[PDB]
């Protein structure tokens, strides 16, 4: 291994600081939509959670990933942010 | 080729031919009797006798066109359940290989529209016609169809787990939960989910998804 | 290479999907819900009483057919109706029974007063089923509303000395049974109709009178079968024999021929002059006219010019 | 009926339109409408004077058969083609490029004067191309007038213009959501100074800042270019308003049309991921892939915005099947000397399972060849091969005694192949053989190499025999960029193979093979092209051994030289004498011999040798004669073959009364023409060609017909 041309595997939605700075609490889903774009994965059971999954794996060389939860209330209005800046 | 007897001759002949079991020349015998006499007593009966000579025939899509043209041209025909599932048959038809047939090849990885457009057909039909002669065949091919179908998208998770696209698989068995949720297919898949949410590190999804997979072991 | 009487009335394929695994739901663990389904693929639940697999019959059902007339025509269950032109008055029942006893069915009650008969044990001959049927049939006759009309009623069936109760059988065979009284009834009118059509000669006259299209035809003052017919013989005449035609299109072609001016003048009223390639006509339908129009090789139409010569007396030769 | 020109199929497909079809009524009010369209129709192609016309008759139970005849005159020839108000350049120059000839040179016969309405659009928009490209800025067609002489048959055009005045770019001034791609976009809208205006370069600007664009998930910007002419001094400023717009993600990929194929096949050629940001570049390489694959005689791509999402979009892959296979089956004896049958099998996607499965062998009285070989050519995800292959040949001459060249072999071989790049891989194996030879007829190449090995036979009888176990490693390196997988139209493709015999084998040797095939289009549409293709070859021992015989090059044929026959190119076989082990009423037996002269003298068997190349220059054009929907399933080419195989190590020395066989100079060369079908059974190829070039004892064959991929 180490040898055989693997492409990049890209995963989850772009992400970038000027943009993870654009939220706040307060943001309602459709604002935070807006400035973030829909999320490409959000929780199918009893939660009102999206997930912001940034992947990046570019071949043997380490795979990166930022990963923003945004937990909205019953309403729509966000009320939790939760940036992973990089794995554990 | 077809000669001009008189219009019961020929669907005398028509039908001998068609229990013989020769489809072809009892399909030229009804083609003639259509285009010769297009509106007459022996209408309908052609219409149906040749949707059912095209389909045993293997002329899959003469069979497609004409039962379009009976479904349109009657729409409140008695019999029309039939011209349904003979329809749905017809899109079952073309879902299926004889070579691969033969050597016990498992097709579910193949394209799935024919399926689909079968799947269409036969809910149509059962739902429209609860009390027809065909609904209970029908009901079963629906039951096999909706596994197939499961078994596809489980075939595309495996392969995006294979390739180490977490988002892909997640994404692909969320949507056999919301689509096929009571097939084996789904139950299978589930833990591949658990596995992708594990491998993005994202813990607690990960949790929901082996207390689902716990509450339903079997 | 090998087939065997089945494979005519089942379907073209195998019974595998009679094995699938049956749908079982998934349970939600408490403290969260499933994903929302989307109801696009939901099964309704219906019942399992008809057959499965290769025991169902998909053969189309047996529409009960107006031969003798175009009146309404319909089969409810057990029961089939065809209404008849008019109503023949009181000579209905009287035509039913004659082509009734053409097929010398054997008949024990009799209601001739009310219009009501039974028929005993009838065998039927189908080479699609492995099993021959048979069963029992009443026919009457009575008004359905300012015309008469015939309905039959099958009482039974049954196959292999057994009893049936499978409603397509039950509808196949009684539209058989309406179907073959209807065919000897329209047997009987079309013969007595193709007596009158032969008894009725009609006149061979001639005429290039054109129509909407501009072009002249070489009209014939008669029906479309009768001139049809003996245009054969006249194109004979003329040497331009037929080598394909067509009854049902009206596109007939001809081959050239010598013929000289004693022949012309014999037969034809004279040379078109048309000398050259394989000719093409046509004919029409109109009851007492019919139209023929001919192409020249190069596919263009005849002018009046060239067909008027033959127009001369185009008579004899029919 | 009448029409000459126009086919039935068009014609037809124009009554379905309207309304006319079989089964259906006669809309008597819509006759006049078809007539008028279809005269229209025939004065589009200039065949004015032309009509159309439509006869009802009337057929029995209310029916109506529609004959339309046809009488269409003779088609209008362009006279002249006039440009008036040019100063600039000439009306000959500006014509030269125009789709309709105002006259034809005697030696082109290819083309015609006729007119088409569509043709001149296009050519007017070609004129208002060549004189913006040129910096003019404002040239404008300021009307075009289409003549027609009183008798119909003389059509004229002409195109009054205006030319303007000489621009030149002052510079390109971009501005708007650029989405922090400003400095990359900079660099492809640089202009070199006092540079005149050019629109297509504008154009081409404005596709590429799409395509950069595309390339991060933007993939529908608006791009537009407004330039503000200053006439003072006659210079351009460009304005590119760019607006990006949302960046898209991939929500599934989706294949229609693989009825046969796994769906795991297709995707793992995918380059684009399904849950992630688009890339216009990444699914182009997916599609790309696909094709090279060759599995699918189309393949198509559809990216599809989701409905109800801003950011969400669908990309669906469309392929149509191929027949990846060939059954190579024939039958040479019947009932002569016993029976015999061939095998042919051969799948590159067996059962749609990517699997590359070959099975082919030959059962005579005196053979029993049999070859099996199996790849796989993902075996790991990031698509590591795993090849393997099983062959057992005997020839024995069904005589169960000596002086019948007994030789059995049999060999077992491993490869696995992968990736460096997305073009290249590399391949390692082992393969192990065994080739067991007796009663062989002696001959200087065959002894010179018994020499080489130790073996000290008689010269004179037959009775011998040589057994040789051998390991090998294989390698090879493949690059592949062509086109396609069957047919290619671009790209070149080569493979370079090789074996060494490791330590511990029965001979030590080392072999080396290069192909190489290079298809360049000319024509922009990719229907003439020349393809370039070689093939070299280099072998011998390493210690005091040499390459054993069996291991020679062979070349002509219907795969490296057409015109000659198989495997006759090279050095031929010198037989000493026998003085024993012959059979004087066979009279089979060759000139060095009892029965014979007892001399070395040259015989015009075919021994190949350890040193091979060839070469061939082929002309790929159109089928002259056959429907546009068969195009891809045939090939017509001119080929031009070269080639030449020598003996390193013949001896020049000795034997210098007989040819020299070391010479490389003697190059056989060939021309004709060859045609491929892809039928049912796979490829089929057709070729005559002419030995133009040939030396003593070369046999030729003008007509050479062939099952399968020749190369």
């Amino acid at each position: 291994e180490r040898v055989v041309y693997r492409p990049d595997i890209n995963q989850g939605n772009y992400l970038t600081a000027n943009d993870v700075s654009k939220i706040r609490v307060g943001m309602t889903q459709q604002q935070v939509a807006y400035a973030l774009g829909t999320p490409l994965m959000s929780d199918p059971f009893g939660t009102n959670t999206w997930f912001y999954v940034f992947r990046q794996q570019p071949g043997h060389e380490g795979v990166t990933q930022q990963t923003l939860t945004l937990t909205f209330n019953s309403s729509g209005v966000l009320t939790n942010i939760d940036n992973k800046p990089a794995l554990s | 080729e077809v000669p001009d007897n008189p219009p019961n001759e020929i669907y005398a002949t028509a039908q001998q031919k068609l229990q013989d079991g020769n489809w072809r020349q009892a399909i030229t015998q009804l083609e003639a009797l259509d285009n010769r006499y297009p509106f007459g007593p022996y209408s309908q009966q052609v219409q149906l006798d040749l949707i059912y000579a095209y389909y045993k025939n293997a002329d899959l899509p003469l069979a497609q066109a004409a039962i379009d043209r009976f479904i349109r041209l009657n729409p409140t025909h008695p019999n029309i359940d039939y011209v349904m599932y003979m329809r749905g048959l017809t899109n079952m038809a073309l879902d299926d290989s004889a070579l691969q047939g033969f050597f016990g090849v498992d097709r579910s990885d193949r394209d799935p529209q024919h399926a689909r457009a079968a799947f269409s057909d036969f809910s149509k039909l059962v739902r429209g016609y609860p009390n027809s002669q065909y609904t209970t065949d029908a009901t079963k091919r629906l039951v096999f169809l909706k596994d197939r179908l499961a078994k596809y998208e489980y075939s595309v998770a495996e392969y995006y787990t294979e390739r180490g696209a977490w988002v892909a698989v997640v994404n692909r068995v969320e949507g056999m939960l919301r689509d096929y949720p009571d097939t084996q297919a789904t139950r299978d898949a589930l833990p591949l989910m658990e596995n992708a949410y594990r491998q993005m590190q994202m813990n607690a999804q990960a949790e929901k998804v082996a207390k689902i997979i716990a509450a339903n072991s079997s | 290479c090998s087939s065997d009487s089945r494979y005519k009335r089942q379907v073209s394929g195998d019974e595998a999907y009679l094995e699938a695994a049956p749908l079982a739901e998934l349970h939600a663990p408490a403290g969260m819900i499933l994903p929302v389904t989307s109801g696009d693929y939901a099964i309704p639940v219906t019942n399992g009483s008809g057959a499965v697999g290769k025991a169902l019959d998909i053969r189309p059902p047996a529409q009960p057919l107006a031969l003798v007339s175009g009146a309404r025509t319909q089969f409810t269950g057990d029961t089939a109706s065809l209404l008849v032109e008019n109503g023949r008055g009181n000579t209905l029942w009287p035509q039913v029974v004659s082509v009734l006893q053409a097929k010398n069915y054997t008949i024990t009650q009799r209601d001739d007063a009310g219009q009501t008969l039974t028929t005993d044990w009838v065998q039927w001959n189908r080479l699609d089923e492995d099993e021959q049927y048979r069963g029992r049939y009443q026919i009457s006759v009575k008004p359905q509303g300012y015309q008469q009309a015939v309905t039959v009623k099958l009482l039974n069936l049954e196959q292999a000395g057994k009893p049936v109760a499978d409603a397509a059988s039950m509808q196949r065979y009684s539209t058989e049974m309406m179907n073959v009284i209807s065919a000897g009834l329209d047997k009987s009118a079309t013969d007595a109709a193709n007596a009158a059509q032969n008894r009725a000669s009609t006149t061979m006259d001639v005429q290039s009178a054109a129509d909407d299209t501009g072009l002249p035809m070489l009209v014939v003052r008669g029906p479309f079968n009768v001139v049809w017919q003996r245009l054969p013989a006249a194109l004979e005449k003329v040497g331009m024999k037929v080598t394909d035609s067509t009854r049902s299109q009206g596109n007939m072609a001809v081959t050239y021929k010598p013929l000289s001016d004693s022949d012309w003048q014999e037969l034809g009223a004279s040379d078109p002059g048309l000398a050259s390639g394989d000719y093409k006509l046509q004919v029409g339908d109109l009851d007492n006219r019919s139209s023929l129009q001919f192409i020249d090789p190069k596919g263009h139409t005849l002018t009046q010019s060239q067909n008027d010569a033959l127009v001369a007396v185009f008579q004899a030769a029919f | 009926s009448g029409n000459k020109s126009v086919k039935d199929d068009m014609l037809k497909q124009n009554l379905e339109a309207s309304g006319v079809r079989v089964g259906e009524s006669l809309d008597r009010t819509t006759i006049a409408d078809i007539e008028k369209g279809l005269e229209d129709f025939y004065y589009s192609v200039g065949k004015y004077s032309a009509s159309v016309k439509a006869v009802v008759t009337p057929l029995p139970r209310n029916r109506v058969d529609l004959k339309l005849v046809f009488q269409e005159g003779v088609s209008a020839e362009i006279q002249q083609i006039n440009i008036v108000g040019n100063h600039a350049f000439t009306t000959d120059e500006l014509i030269s490029h125009f789709q309709l000839r105002d006259e034809v040179p005697w030696w082109n016969v290819v083309g015609d004067r006729k007119y088409q309405k569509q043709k001149l659009a296009g050519d007017l928009e070609t004129l208002r191309s060549y004189y913006l490209d040129r910096g003019y800025a404002r040239f404008n067609i300021d009307s075009t007038q289409v003549s027609l002489t009183p008798d119909k048959k003389g059509i004229y055009v002409t195109v009054n213009i205006t030319e303007g005045d000489q621009y030149k770019l002052s510079g390109v001034e971009v501005s708007g959501n650029l989405a922090g791609h400003s400095a990359e976009i900079e660099q492809l809208t640089k202009i070199e100074p006092g540079e005149l205006y050019n629109g297509t370069k504008v154009t081409k600007m404005e596709d590429d800042i799409k395509k950069l664009l595309g390339r991060y998930g933007y993939a529908y910007p608006r791009v537009q270019s407004m330039p503000e002419i200053n006439d003072a001094d006659k210079t351009v400023k460009l304005r590119v308003n760019v607006d990006a717009g949302n960046r898209f993600y991939v929500r599934k990929i989706r294949f229609e049309g693989n009825d046969t194929s796994k769906d795991a096949v297709l995707r793992r050629e995918m380059r684009q991921m399904e849950g992630a940001w688009l890339g216009s570049d990444l699914v182009d390489q997916g599609k790309e892939r696909l094709n090279r694959l060759g599995f699918f005689e189309t393949v198509d791509t559809d990216t599809q915005r989701v409905p109800g999402s801003p950011d969400q979009v669908d990309v669906v892959y469309k392929v149509k099947e191929r027949n990846t296979g060939s059954f190579n089956f024939g039958i040479g004896y019947g009932t002569e000397s016993g029976v015999s049958f061939q095998a042919g099998v051969q799948q590159d996607n067996w059962l749609g399972t990517g699997y590359a499965v070959g099975i082919n062998g030959t059962k005579n009285d005196y053979q029993t060849y049999a070859e099996l070989s199996v790849t796989n050519p993902y075996f790991t995800v990031d698509g590591v091969s795993l090849g393997g292959r099983l062959f057992y040949n005997d020839f024995q001459a069904d005589d169960a005694d000596l002086s019948d060249y007994t030789n059995k072999s049999y060999g077992t071989d491993v490869t696995l192949g992968f990736p460096i790049n997305e073009y290249n891989s590399l391949r390692a194996g082992l393969g192990y053989v065994h080739n067991s030879l007796s009663n062989m007829q002696p001959q200087v190449a065959m002894w010179r190499y018994l020499y080489s090995m130790g073996e000290h036979p008689s010269t004179s009888d037959q009775d011998n025999s040589f057994k040789t176990d051998d390991f090998t490693f294989n390698y090879g390196w493949t690059y592949n960029k062509l086109d396609r997988g069957y047919f290619p139209t671009d790209g070149s493709r080569v493979n370079l193979t090789g074996k060494v015999t490791i330590p511990g084998s029965d001979n030590e040797y080392y072999k080396v093979t290069l192909d190489t095939a290079t298809y360049v289009p000319i024509d922009d549409d990719h229907k003439w092209v020349v393809l370039g293709r070689t093939r070299w070859g280099y072998g011998d021992g390493l210690g005091g051994k040499e390459m054993p015989f069996y291991e020679n090059f062979y070349a002509g044929g219907s795969s490296t030289v057409r015109g000659f026959q198989s495997n006759t190119i090279g050095p031929k076989a010198v037989y000493f004498p026998h003085q024993a082990s012959n059979y004087d009423p066979d009279y089979d037996y060759e000139c060095a011999t009892q029965d014979g002269a007892k001399d070395l003298c040259k015989s015009d068997d075919a021994v190949g040798g350890n040193a091979m190349a060839v070469a061939s220059l082929e002309f790929i054009t159109p089928t002259p004669f056959i429907s546009d929907k068969y195009a891809n399933s045939v090939r017509t080419s001119f080929f031009w073959d070269m080639g030449t195989v020598w003996d390193t190590n013949w001896d020049s020395s000795q034997y210098s009364g007989y040819p020299d066989y070391s010479d490389p100079s003697n190059i056989r060369m060939s021309a004709g023409i060859a045609l491929q079908w892809m039928s049912p059974l796979g490829p089929l190829v057709f070729s005559y060609a002419q030995p133009f070039k040939k030396y003593d004892g070369d046999k030729a064959e003008q007509f050479q017909f062939n099952i399968g991929k020749t190369w």
